[PDB]
RNA sequence: ACUGAACUCCUCACACCCAAUUGGACCAAUCUAUCACCCUAUAGAAGAACUAAUGUUAGUAUAAGUAACAUGAAAACAUUCU
């Protein structure tokens, strides 16, 4: 057992200066010992990894898997503590920065050993609009990269 | 091995031989136990050799700290802000003298792999080879199968 | 659960018989559940005798000076979060009420000169002395966050504060500590907040309606 | 100078926003009850002359930001980025409402103004372009219009297909920029200060400041382009999905100068039409 | 290869699929609205409308009374099929049922459906409405219809 | 047969993280206009359907009270009535299921 | 979100758009009925060694057809439904050995095509066809793009090759698919016969006699069996079989033109050996 | 003629490429004696060193989220039907 992710909401930053950009909020939440496997949660956790919380909620209400409901409870809970506890003004203005799933303390049942599998779920929400997705690189980017690799090369193994 | 280790090119610190030569070793910091069997050769080094050494190069400032250590060290600091900490643990005076002169003689650059054994900054004098050295020109700059 | 009745009814339905056991040690309280006589703001030399018969070296003419230093110093213990001094300066009815909500955020309270002299108002009374004081001051606040961004009050600008601070003393080793702070019902609203709030309506299950 | 026009107009605009926010009583906080069909009876406790209906939508969800377009503030149509003024009541109006009249009108006014933003910066510099107005065309009538007076050089000019196509390409360049529509309710003196170099828009400001009991006049800014509207507008340029400048017509009773009207048709990202339906809506938008 | 195979194979045989469908049809004649899984519902929808077409053949018809006797496992519903449902639909010739999808079943995540019989006393379903005729696109197309009517 | 070697996490990660095994972001999802809870297109709103389900549940309970015992399907059409509503002239010759709440906004 | 054409239309506007778009499809099919009163391309006579256009036809089904020798011939019907020439590409732009005509059949909804296709058919002036097949063709046969091809492009007696997707049987094993059931070779050769997806592939039946064409309903009555299910689209070209490479003398060479109005055709052309219905019952005397 | 080695030369350094076997020089950590006192020294001792015994125990992989397993139906959850 380690429990470092719960403590991450207790970092206190020194107050800022007027000539300094506003730091976005960061809300670390998790659930432990979910009775589900860590590699079935990987798909649900992977699904929502840059989405706004409204898009994440909306995608998990219509998913048929067992873990979707659990993650939806974790995200509604973290939206609550986002606003109440951590000074986020808009409920809507969050996005999922981190969503992973580790393994939990499993049990062993003798039938012939069979593991009762548990998992956790870790989410960091960050205040702000979700960052724009990475554009696919164009033929201009490929051509510049190639030519820059040609400009880069040296006479090798000499002076 | 070379693919595990970092590498660098052969360099100086501030063109160290061009104008004048500057000793790259600023500080030595000896720390020597008073009662302690490992810093015996350090003790006999402070008593015999460190004053002669300190006079043979005055650009180096030497600090002998003499606390109760369990392993004695020397800490060489260089002009480019590198720090080499070496132990003089259970060494004779002669071995410490060769180590301290070794630290004096070298510079602060890393003793990682050096790629080439040389470093010109002006490698070419007659002009570096491009594919139109050693080619004749044509009349009116024509190329093959050019009509006019 | 939400109360003791819910837990004892759940322990009766479950079968958890908790025997009330007799212990010779009890809890040695040094405070009071609230205020003896609620001083409602716009003859009690009885209780001054009932204080001087225990303390016997006590000048009220010097006390609102002392009540200033018990006040101000306590508030400076919020600037550093020094709880160990606050237990000397403030009561245990008053310690959570001033330090709980302020946790995980930095406050930068400061005092500047009083508009009026602080003056004692009333005094009441195993024995708990209790003295209410009127203070009319100028203070500064800046409550920041976990992330160090301002959520209450301009840092420089002083504001005029009325403070009906109630002190309390145990009557062996105790002293005068802030017990509470009466806020009158006529008092003006405080500073507004830098952020905006949505307040939800009733969350309706499908079987009910909004009216 | 045209660059001096846009610079001096935007500077007068920012003088009016700078005076507009300076007259705050330091974050007064007014509350607005969400009088609406769904998610009912939620008050928003908001900053007075700062927070807009868009921020109320942001308190609710991403859904009410993306789908809502006007706001019935006390039964009055309001922009999403117009700052609120007092304790009020908000509905949020979308395109797919039961009776979305004011949203069709707002969309229509918006597309005419975006068109004017394309027209002014379309011609090469030696040609005087002069935007008289955007008349209130019904949405059933086929196409949003914009009346423009052109230079005497282009008295006999009629654009080709490629010139209307170049107008649309500038319009999709104007959509892609994703520009909000700033608003300012300004009294008529500063309104006449900004447009002090166009007889037509001066007379328009005068006719509209004569309609309210104050001298109050709505100004809107897309990006570096100011115009006078009759009412509210769309929140952003990014809402217009399909957009075509379809035709140019010349009005007939034109003795002083040509009141040369432009035609266009457009649909939002919400009410996209299929390609064939869109072609028939192009055809009908050329009358 | 199942080209042109029109029947779902269900239950644990052909006989058992006809008894499953018969239980669903009995449920829907009794209650006039059913949640059941989707494939079972549209199979049974085919049977339900045919059953009313036998209900319109008259009470006195012998063949209709044989079909109703088979298909309705509760015998009190056979007066209902010949005096409530068949008189209700005596006007229209088809389309006696409506089917929609529910969200998926909580238990095993099955595609769910409702069929009801049209025009029943029960509270109405939240039917999927077309978009309003007063929207932007619908007003443009209304205007275009007005112009193509102006051609004559 | 049995596996000749043990597959590595590099091969495995390439197997169980390629897009054929990832969950597809679906975009059928709208907001129900009546309730504001987000529904899916082509599917009824879960919330509004739960409303209608609960009211058919009370109505069917009172059907069961007025019938009494099994095998009592009436040969008559039925009409649901709420508090303070006269049966209409159209509602004559129909059994009546009186309710105790108000007529809903959506029942008609 | 993605949309479809019907999504935002009211109840009032859905049959309006059906009648509108359907009526423009009928008008566009009706405008192309006069290719020669238009400005066609120069019509050349048949030269020995030239190729002409094919068709695209529905497979209607089969029926028997008795010849004068009293032998059955099972015959597929192939209706030509809205066949038209779509684009001509010369051999220079093709970089193939021969010029090509693109021809498409069976008008299909405009609400269900990619916009590049709808721009293509919009410029061409036609409602979009379901399939477009490409014909290798000489320069002499090149009808202008946008012209109707009819059933009487073929005539009875002509032999014909038909290509269509075969009826897909899905994943089948070895006994159905291939019809059966080394050590030192440590591997399975390419092209080994194994289970897999049977059918749903293009196959061509070569050299099929055309027995009878029906000019009114535009049916071709072809000998034997054609690949594909009923109501499938087939590509009907003249046969490449070298026993049938020279009989393009009597065939109308660019294509058959009813617009030419010269010696118009009956209801149904029959081959000489076909027992027509309505003929007296045949006797072998 | 040129290329071509760990051969030979060249600049500096040299105790620094065999099985089993056998000779030697050092030595990790531990405990004891006495030092030492941010981790050591001189000795004395010993359960004194593991990439390998289908080793022993425990953990966790892989095969694998695979094989396999499970709840007749509608409903008022009363009940009825198959
Ligand atoms: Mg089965
Ligand atoms: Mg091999
Ligand atoms: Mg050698
Ligand atoms: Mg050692
Ligand atoms: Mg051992
Ligand atoms: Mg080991
Ligand atoms: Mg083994
Ligand atoms: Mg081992
Ligand atoms: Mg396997
Ligand atoms: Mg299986
Ligand atoms: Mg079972
Ligand atoms: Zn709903």
């Amino acid at each position: 057992i380690s429990r470092k992710w719960e403590k991450k909401n207790k970092i206190v930053y020194p107050p800022q200066l007027p000539g300094e950009p506003r730091r976005p909020a960061e809300i670390y939440h998790c659930r432990r010992q979910i009775k589900y496997s860590k590699d079935k949660m990987w798909y649900l956790a992977k699904l929502i990894r840059g989405m706004s919380i409204d898009q994440a909620l909306a995608q998990l209400e219509f998913n048929d898997k067992k873990g979707a409901k659990i993650i939806k409870e974790v995200l509604l809970e973290a939206q609550d503590m986002a606003v109440r506890d951590h000074n986020v003004e808009f409920r809507s203005n969050l996005y999922i920065a981190e969503s992973t799933s580790g393994r939990g303390q499993c049990l062993k049942r003798i039938r012939g050993i069979m593991e009762k599998v548990y998992c956790h779920y870790f989410v960091k929400l960050v205040e702000g609009p979700p960052p724009p997705p990475e554009p696919p690189k164009t033929a201009v980017a490929h051509a510049k990269e190639y030519i820059q690799q040609l400009r880069s090369r040296t006479i090798v193994h000499t002076l | 091995t070379a693919r595990g280790t970092p590498s660098r090119f052969l360099a100086s610190v501030l063109h160290n031989g061009l104008g004048r030569y500057v000793q790259q070793l600023q500080r030595l910091s000896f720390s020597v136990s008073r009662d302690g069997a490992s810093s015996r050769g350090a003790r006999e080094f402070v008593e015999r050799e460190v004053i002669d050494f300190a006079r043979r190069n005055p650009g180096v400032v030497i600090y002998v700290n003499s606390r109760p250590c369990c392993v004695p060290r020397v800490v060489a600091e260089y002009l480019n802000g590198a720090v080499r900490e070496e132990s003089i643990h259970c060494k004779s005076v002669e071995e410490i003298s060769t180590l301290v002169q070794k630290l004096a003689d070298q510079s602060g650059l890393d003793v990682i792999r050096i790629r080439k054994p040389f470093h010109t900054d002006n490698p070419s004098i007659q002009g570096q080879w491009h594919p139109f050295t050693n080619k004749p020109t044509t009349f009116r700059g024509l190329r093959p199968r050019e009509v006019q | 659960f939400k109360t003791e009745k819910e837990f004892m009814q759940h322990a009766r339905k479950a079968g958890l018989v908790i025997p009330p056991e007799k212990s010779d040690r009890s809890i040695h309280l040094a405070c009071t559940a609230g205020i003896f006589d609620a001083y409602v703001p716009p003859a009690s030399q009885v209780s001054i005798r009932r204080i001087k018969d225990y303390d016997a070296n006590f000048k009220i003419k010097d006390f609102p000076e002392k009540a200033k230093d018990i006040f101000i110093e306590a508030h400076l213990c919020l600037n550093n979060s020094d709880h160990d001094r606050l237990h000397t300066l403030v009561t245990e009815h008053c310690f959570p009420d001033m330090t709980w909500d302020i946790k995980y955020k930095t406050v930068r309270w400061s005092f500047v000169e009083s508009l009026e002299p602080s003056h004692v108002v009333q005094v009441r009374c195993n024995v708990y002395g209790q003295i209410t004081v009127r203070m009319h001051t100028r203070q500064t606040l800046a409550i920041y966050d976990r992330f160090g961004r301002l959520m209450y009050g301009q840092e420089d600008v002083p504001k005029d504060v009325l403070e009906y601070v109630v002190f309390e003393k145990q009557l062996p080793y105790g002293s005068w500590r802030m017990h509470t702070k009466i806020v009158p019902p006529w008092a003006p609203p405080k500073q507004p907040i830098l952020k905006t709030v949505m307040i939800p309506g009733p969350q309706l299950k499908p079987e009910e309606e909004y009216e | 100078s045209p660059t001096e026009l846009t610079e001096m107009r935007n500077d007068l605009f920012n003088k009016e926003k700078a005076r507009q926010l300076s007259l705050t009583p330091r974050t007064e906080k007014i509350e607005v009850k969400h009088v609406g069909k769904t998610d009912p009876g939620t008050v928003f406790v908001m900053n007075k002359n700062i927070s807009t209906p868009y921020s109320c939508a942001m308190h609710l969800s991403e859904w009410y930001c993306r789908k809502s377009i006007l706001a019935l503030v006390d039964g009055q149509p309001w922009d999403m980025y117009k700052p609120l003024t007092k304790s009020c009541e908000i509905k949020f109006l979308t395109f797919k409402d039961c009776d979305p009249g004011e949203v069709n009108k707002a969309y229509w006014r918006s597309c005419a103004m975006m068109m004017g933003c394309v027209i002014e910066r379309a011609f090469k510099d030696e040609y005087m372009v002069n935007l008289v107005r955007a008349p209130e065309v019904p949405v059933i009538s086929g196409a949003f219009c914009y009346d423009v007076v052109l230079d005497s050089k282009l008295d006999e000019w009629m654009p080709t297909k490629e010139n209307l196509r170049s107008f649309t390409k500038d319009a999709h360049a104007l959509i892609y920029k994703d520009l909000p529509f700033e608003t300012l309710e300004v009294e008529a003196k500063v309104a006449l200060e900004i447009f002090q170099h166009s007889k037509y828009k001066v007379d328009f400001i005068e006719e509209k400041a004569s309609q309210n009991p104050e001298r109050i006049v709505k100004l809107h800014r897309i990006g570096d382009f100011i115009d006078v509207s009759e009412g509210p507008l769309i929140p952003r340029t990014s809402i217009c999905f399909q957009y075509e400048v379809s035709a140019v017509h010349n009005l007939q009773p034109t003795q002083p100068s040509l009141i040369r009207r432009f035609q266009g048709v457009s649909l939002p990202v919400h009410l996209r039409a299929h390609f064939t339906i869109w072609d028939k809506l192009l055809e009908r938008s050329r009358k | 290869i199942s080209h042109g195979r029109v029947f779902r194979r269900m239950g644990l045989g052909p006989e058992s699929r006809i008894h499953l469908l018969r239980n669903l049809l009995t449920g829907l004649v009794r209650h006039e609205r059913i949640e059941a899984p989707w494939a079972r519902v549209d199979e049974m929808r085919g049977y339900a409308e045919k059953l009313i077409d036998y209900g319109k053949l008259g009470d006195t018809n012998e063949r209709a009374m044989r079909m109703a006797d088979f298909w309705l496992t509760e015998k009190d519903l056979i007066p209902k099929l010949f005096q409530v449902l068949a008189p209700r639909y005596k006007d229209q010739t088809g389309g006696y049922t409506r089917m929609l999808q529910i969200p998926n079943r909580s238990l095993d995540r099955a595609k769910m459906a409702v069929i009801e019989y049209k025009g029943n006393c029960l509270p109405p379903l939240p039917l999927p409405r077309r978009d309003s005729h007063l929207t932007l696109l619908n007003q443009l197309l209304q205007g275009l219809r007005q112009d193509l009517r102006q051609s004559q | 047969a049995a596996p000749k070697n043990r597959r590595t996490i590099e091969v495995n990660r390439c197997r169980r993280r390629n897009p054929q095994k990832l969950i597809k972001v679906k975009n059928n999802i709208d907001v129900c206009p009546e309730c504001g809870h987000l529904k899916q297109k082509h599917v009824l709103c879960a919330y509004c359907y739960e409303k209608v389900c609960k009211e058919t549940a009370e109505i069917r309970r009172q059907i069961g009270k007025q019938e009494g015992g099994p095998f009592k399907a009436p040969t008559i059409e039925t009409v649901v009535l709420y508090t303070g509503e006269t049966p209409s002239e159209q509602d004559q010759g129909k059994r009546i299921i009186e309710r105790d709440r108000k007529r809903p906004s959506w029942f008609t | 979100s993605g949309t479809w054409w019907d999504e935002h239309l009211s109840e009032e506007n859905v049959p309006f758009i059906k009648q509108l778009v359907s009526d423009e499809d009928k008008a566009q099919l009706a405008s192309k009925l006069c290719p020669l009163k238009d400005e066609p391309w120069p019509i050349h006579p048949w030269e020995p060694g030239s190729f002409r256009v094919g068709l695209i036809a529905l497979k209607l089904g089969m029926m028997p057809l008795w010849t004068k020798d009293g032998q059955k011939h099972v015959v597929t019907l192939l209706q030509v439904q809205d066949c038209h020439v779509l684009k001509y590409t010369s051999k220079e732009n093709c970089n193939g050995k021969m010029a090509t005509l693109s021809v498409g059949g069976k008008t299909v909804s405009r609400f269900r095509k990619a916009t590049s296709i709808l721009e293509f058919y919009r410029e061409l002036g036609l409602p979009p066809k379901q399939t477009v097949k490409i014909f290798n063709i000489t320069d002499n046969a090149a009808i202008k793009p946008g012209t109707p091809l009819y059933a009487a492009h073929f005539r009875p007696g002509q032999y014909v090759d038909v290509t269509a997707k075969t009826i897909g049987k899905g994943f089948q094993g070895v006994m159905k698919r291939w019809g059966f059931k080394t050590g030192d070779i440590g591997r399975v050769w390419p092209g080994t016969k194994m289970p897999g997806k049977m059918g749903n592939i293009y196959r061509t039946e070569y050299g099929l006699k055309v027995w009878r064409i029906n000019t009114k309903h535009n049916i071709i009555y072809v000998n034997g069996s054609v690949p594909g299910h009923k109501n499938c689209l087939v590509k009907v070209k003249d046969s490449k079989l070298p026993a049938y490479k020279d009989l393009g003398k009597n065939l109308p060479f660019p294509t058959y033109f009813p617009d030419g109005d010269e010696e118009e055709l009956p209801e149904d052309l029959y081959d000489e050996n076909v027992c027509q219905p309505g003929a007296p019952s045949i006797t072998f005397a």
